[PDB]
DNA sequence: TGACACGTGCCTGGAGACTAGGGAGTAATCCCCTTGGCGGTTAAAACGCGGGGGACAGCGCGTACGTGCGTTTAAGCGGTGCTAGAGCTGTCTACGACCAATTGAGC
DNA sequence: GCTCAATTGGTCGTAGACAGCTCTAGCACCGCTTAAACGCACGTACGCGCTGTCCCCCGCGTTTTAACCGCCAAGGGGATTACTCCCTAGTCTCCAGGCACGTGTCA
């Protein structure tokens, strides 16, 4: 599903940083960046998941998996 | 001509830019591997794209700054392999 | 029962802009912004009390997490407020 | 008659509470009295340093109730809240 | 005072039974293990509140230990962390 | 009525009852369980067998019997692993590994 | 004046520890600048613990403790 | 006489192999005293407290240099210069 | 050669036992929010054309850096001297934990 | 509107505030020795400024496809509840693990 990020959308977060011009290669290099965070993250919620015996998971598990990670998010309780 | 223009406007505003459907199934996609059948709540999935829009802008923003290093006006692949490997990530 | 913040954070902000009003997501932000400032503070104090051997958290502890913890003018007002506190305090 | 510690110490942040979550919280075997108080009173003058921000942020934009953009461009002006806050990320904060 | 000395020099005579160890690497084993045993306390404490219960029991060290520890050393400590539970509760 | 060790009975070096007292006195919880330090007193002691094992080779690969701070520094930085791990440990008189950047040998 | 005593010779060998080839002429200046910062924020913290316990002498363990916070654990001396 | 820059590769290959403190003790153990001094008048120091702020240091210093080698390889220079500390420290958030 | 290894006295830190009681393992009913499906439209993504700007290889050149011999200076090692102050001991009372009854700030 | 948790009153166990004593090691000074830093010199390697050129990105247009909206079904599992019991803290005894202090010989 990696392709489903879209160039567009890609361009849009670079030009949110303020980056005027974007070599044609950086797509495929941002899509890996993104994945091995994402998947980082995503183990750390699903282990809390699982010690809780849950079946869904919490806002509250991505928050402690962020701040565990060392990146503190406000917003979500 | 246009590109500060828009970079004013995204810096500006405050919507999310990764359209919400492509993300939703790659994170649905990637938790498959760590337990079977799971079911993610509403705001997990906008709490985690939250995370990543940021994550990635802070890197964007490093990697301006290495890339004028080089005194290019463009980013390249080495400038976000320079900037993970002094971020120590 | 959803015990929080938000009913003193309304008294704080009347106080400093008697005509502004709050948003539900902003109260969501300070209100997790002070449980977290609160856990920092007192996990620093509990690590100053072990490492004096001492029984008791005191005034203090919670003074020195404070200077250690903050920046400094932060830091500077803070002390001056909270000993003006417990001084008067102690004169009831 | 009752007159409530808060009061006393005319503390607007509940002296209670804060006491309460010093004692369930493990944090030690025993919490003194001048603790909570002075911790309360360093609480609310962080919250009022915050909220005075947001507020002038919002009366320039011409605006009236203070929303998550105004508190990310108070947090990132001052030179000292941005030490306190420099790893926090702000939800719909945004960047200068 | 109280130490570690002794049985860092025990487990050092079975894995290997020629070598002996400087005091002054002693203490950073020492320090080493007291940094270890306080991360996973830490997290293992968290865990207990963050799903409302008043005990540690063996599931929070496993948990803690699977959060901290990398994968491939996590799979055989717990691995014999659960030998020895069974081990114990078998005697 | 002989007493024996709770180490002994797990088959751990390192000291059980030591453990359980630092965790009861630690203000960690209100209660432990009666396995919790049996399973950490083994975590323990699988990660000082770890590192020993490559602190002597390390002394073997340097013709030395004696390990010190330099052994141990080699088994740390060696290893992706234990890196990862110890990533904010610095060690007094470990000094360093050697890692030349190829771009600066000569032509 | 005492900070002048980090000789340029010492900061030669340091950056040639880290692999440093070729060293231009106004390193030595902001090496000595950042060091000084780097001082003044650990025994800044260093001195309030001895304050707090009402020693004197300033212990090495303090200087652990200043250590630990700033997330530069440092094994070894305690 | 040997030709530039093939000794800073011997040097290089010592001093990452030894473990000895590049710095003169006498003179650091009298600076930290000259800060301090602005802290707390009459203050006094144990030896070893001296020898952890030194090792604390020297390791701080090598890790900035192991970053800052890697601006001037990515310019494709090999002098390191103040705005390649510059841009490390900026990146490296200190 | 002087740091680590083996030895001794000894004492308080560990272990075996019973009591007491409450945390959480258990089995049940619930209902709300998550998953699934439909029509559709029109916002955004995709494919082509066009080009001129940014990237960059070859080149010139000179000034900033390095490698060396001689001078010296303050660092390093050892000796005596000492008394401030960290550390342990003995005393005892200010105060902070626990129970109850009450009622109003908060939900 | 109304309830559960913060307030006031009392008991009383103890640990930490005060005073004494001590013997360690941090501070100060003398000298000898010389490792290291400082200074001056010049040769040449590298960094910096300039030119020509080129191909790949930016900007515009039309197509098209699926993200989104909104309404309708329904049922899995987060949540609360009442019962129970077996687990772990408190106490007491009594005994041996390992802690200061000593000694010597070989990496």
């Amino acid at each position: 599903n990696i392709q489903g990020i879209t160039k567009p959308a890609i361009r849009r977060l670079a030009r949110r940083g303020g980056v005027k011009r974007i070599s044609g290669l950086i797509y495929e290099e941002t899509r890996g960046v993104l994945k091995v965070f994402l998947e980082n993250v995503i183990r750390d919620a699903v282990t809390y998941t699982e010690h809780a015996k849950r079946k869904t998971v919490t806002a509250m598990d991505v928050v402690y998996a962020l701040k565990r990670q060392g990146r503190t998010l406000y917003g979500f309780g | 001509t246009v590109a500060l223009r828009e970079i004013r406007r995204y810096q500006k505003s405050t919507e999310l830019l990764i359209r919400k459907l492509p993300f939703q199934r790659l994170v649905r996609e990637i938790a498959q591997d760590f337990k079977t059948d799971l079911r993610f709540q509403s705001s997990a999935v906008m709490a985690l794209q939250e995370a990543c829009e940021a994550y990635l802008v802070g890197l964007f923003e490093d990697t301006n700054l290495c890339a004028i290093h080089a005194k290019r006006v463009t980013i390249m692949p080495k400038d976000i392999q320079l900037a993970r490997r002094i971020r120590g990530e | 029962r959803k015990e929080s913040y938000s009913i003193y954070v309304y008294k704080v902000l009347k106080q400093v802009h008697p005509d502004t009003g709050i948003s539900s997501k902003a109260m969501g932000i300070m209100n997790s912004f002070v449980n977290d400032i609160f856990e920092r503070i007192a996990g620093e104090a509990s690590r100053l009390a072990h490492y004096n051997k001492r029984s008791t958290i005191t005034s203090r502890e919670i003074q020195t997490a404070v200077r250690l913890l903050l920046p400094g003018e932060l830091a500077k007002h803070a002390v001056s407020e909270g000993t003006k506190a417990v001084t008067k305090y102690t004169s009831a | 008659k009752a007159k409530s510690r808060s009061s006393r110490a005319g503390l607007q942040f509940p002296v209670g509470r804060v006491h309460r979550l010093l004692r369930k919280g493990h944090y030690a075997e025993r919490v003194g009295a001048g603790a909570p108080v002075y911790l309360a009173a360093v609480l609310e003058y962080l919250t009022a340093e915050i909220l005075e921000l947001a507020g002038n942020a919002a009366r320039d934009n011409k605006k009236t109730r203070i929303i998550p953009r105004h508190l990310q461009l108070a947090i990132r002006n001052d030179e000292e809240l941005n030490k306190l806050l420099g790893g926090v990320t702000i939800a719909q904060g945004g960047v200068l």
